[PDB]
């Protein structure tokens, strides 16, 4: 790899300034750099991780939606306007999916070394949301298999959960907050979508007064996600 | 829009 | 070049489409690619190059300042942190630098081909806007020949604009905005820098009861810029 | 944010 010459501790620095230049690219170099490393990640190191592969996929799935949508238009009363669109949305796909089979790291090693909750929790979770932005531009014989991969990834981080977190647990919610949205939009499962959103506020809103202030925050921050959803999809 | 963001 | 392959109107649809996506990158590499076919550009096609350019540069620009910044900061009761600061800084001017020294397309030859004076003036705007991009950034033992680079740029462009076009022409107006800029920002002359908006705002003015209202607002829209730097700077 | 944008 490009960073192998340079040290972890260099990368993880440079990777906190990428974010502070906005330079998201750069980032998520650095962040793969510092996982093949070898070494487990800190908490801090795990959201420096996700933080720069959100943003950079992010902008790819904006972009496949931009594209998708034209090449939709097109192919209706449509003057026809020859393979452009759909060679163009094809190649952002393309880079969009390889951007996904890079974070090929939580399997080489990181899933498997990840044994406290907060850790394995948090990667499991990651597996299913690049396999969700997978299925999301999926249309051939693997998009069901694509989505099981999805489903099985959340189920696995949610049974640790349960087990091993408390209900307020911002990685917990989170957790549950994305699994929800991958029942709505993925798997044309709205009833469960609005099941586990409920239920986990619920469960959040009861624990709450265990809290200390700057806890109750970060968990409020994250129950208002679900409680919006909610509030859209019924 | 829906998932954490 | 990689788009060697490709079509002149299928680059230019896709610059378009990549505009839509904010893929900026991709435009900047598809409007290369139709330059480097050796035709000369419409004026379409002019701006879609400079949109595709700007929005790469502005992004390197924002994250340089980011970095100069910092690293600044590092040098005064500061805490030493390594070299990891400048050498990122290094890295993201670098490419900045690159990125400058290929809009190259202007010397080869899109210039020497610009016989009109919207062609000519817009182009040798360009040159002198990346040239002072890199002055932006120069600290060696040619910043001044690349200050010498801009203005030269601006001047002739500024000589064609005032004998070939109207006063409220929006090339003319945004030319003399920059350069305007450049003599505030770059050549260290603020006076020059408010005579030069000032004159251009007032002959604007004094011109507008020529214009439609379509032309009419494409030049008060300018003229309005002129004046946000005149009370920025008086 | 000074020259044209
Ligand atoms: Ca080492
Ligand atoms: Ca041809
Ligand atoms: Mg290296
Ligand atoms: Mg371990
Ligand atoms: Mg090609
Ligand atoms: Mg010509």
């Amino acid at each position: 790899g490009a960073m192998g010459s340079m040290e972890r501790a260099s990368l993880i620095q440079k990777a906190k300034l990428a974010e502070q230049a906005e330079r998201y690219e750069d980032m998520a170099a650095f962040m793969k750099g510092a996982v093949e490393k070898g070494e487990e990640l800190s908490c801090e190191e795990r959201n420096l991780l996700s933080v720069a592969y959100k943003n950079v996929v992010g902008g790819q799935r904006a972009a496949w939606r931009v594209l998708s949508s034209i090449e939709q238009k097109s192919n209706e009363g449509s003057e026809e306007k020859g393979p452009e669109v759909r060679e163009y949305r094809e190649k952002v796909e393309t880079e969009l999916q390889g951007v996904c089979d890079t974070v090929g790291l939580l399997d080489s090693h990181l899933i498997k070394e990840a044994g406290d909750a907060e850790s394995r929790v948090f990667y499991l979770k990651m597996k299913g949301d690049y396999y969700r932005y997978l299925a999301e531009v999926a249309t051939g014989d693997d998009k069901k298999r694509i989505i099981d991969s999805a489903r099985s990834a959340y189920q696995e981080a949610m049974d640790i959960s349960k087990k091993e977190m408390p209900p307020t647990n911002p990685i917990r919610l989170g957790l549950a907050l994305n699994f929800s949205v991958f029942h709505y939009e993925i798997a044309n499962s709205p009833e469960e979508a609005i099941s586990l959103a409920k239920t986990t506020f619920d469960e959040a809103m009861a624990d709450l007064h265990t809290l200390s202030e700057d806890s109750y925050k970060d968990s409020t921050l994250i129950m208002q996600l679900l409680r919006d959803n909610l509030t859209l999809w019924t | 829009k829906l998932s954490l963001q």
